[PDB]
């Protein structure tokens, strides 16, 4: 309200790409964390439940992480059998 | 059930039987054959049944009984196989070979 106008959350368009400029902006949008914030304030959330939420998302996040690293970590071995019949 | 015994028996009389046979259809005993066995009961005992497994048969006794076990081990309880406790002695000893034979090479219509 008090800051500079067309600067925030503004993208130029190239070559008159413009399904291309609002795509960019909704990644950054995206990224940046805006949308999930605009869908998740459309409701008051209770500070219980918001705890709850973000302590299952990191717990998931961390496991998630750790079992891709177990994974990528014993996709070494697959490969093709070099004891063939024995 | 088949006893040693009644197949040795069963032996000792188709061997005889050959020889009585050889005798009635002329033929030599000592080179008297399976196929001439064949040939000499088809003619004495002629039969068209469709099923040639109805029609009359003189067979060895190996053949016509089934078959039993083999001894794996001796009197003083040692293997004879090398890989005799796998269990499957003659399957793993033809994998063996084979793989033997894929290292030599290394190292240098039909079903």
């Amino acid at each position: 309200a008090k800051h500079l106008k067309f600067i925030a959350r503004t993208v130029m368009v190239q070559e008159g790409n413009v399904e291309s400029a609002y795509r960019t902006l909704n990644r950054i949008l995206t990224m940046d964390g805006l949308i999930e914030d605009i869908k998740h304030r459309r409701y008051y959330e209770k500070p219980c439940r918001r705890r709850q939420r973000e302590s299952y998302e990191r717990c998931r996040r961390i496991y998630n992480m750790e079992m891709a690293r177990k994974i990528n970590f014993l996709m070494r071995k697959n490969r093709a059998d070099p004891w063939q019949g024995c | 059930t088949y006893t040693e015994d009644f197949i040795k028996k069963q032996i000792e009389e188709f061997n005889i039987g050959k020889r009585h046979l050889a005798n009635m259809m002329g033929e030599d005993p000592e080179t008297f054959t399976q196929e001439d066995i064949d040939r000499a009961i088809a003619y004495l005992f002629p039969s068209g049944l469709f099923e040639k497994r109805a029609r009359p048969v003189m067979k060895h006794p190996e053949q016509i009984f089934p078959r039993q076990r083999a001894i794996q081990w001796g009197e003083d309880g040692r293997p004879f196989h090398y890989l005799f406790y796998t269990g499957k002695q003659s399957y793993y000893s033809l994998m063996h070979d084979v793989y033997g034979m894929l290292l030599n090479l290394e190292k240098h219509g039909s079903r």
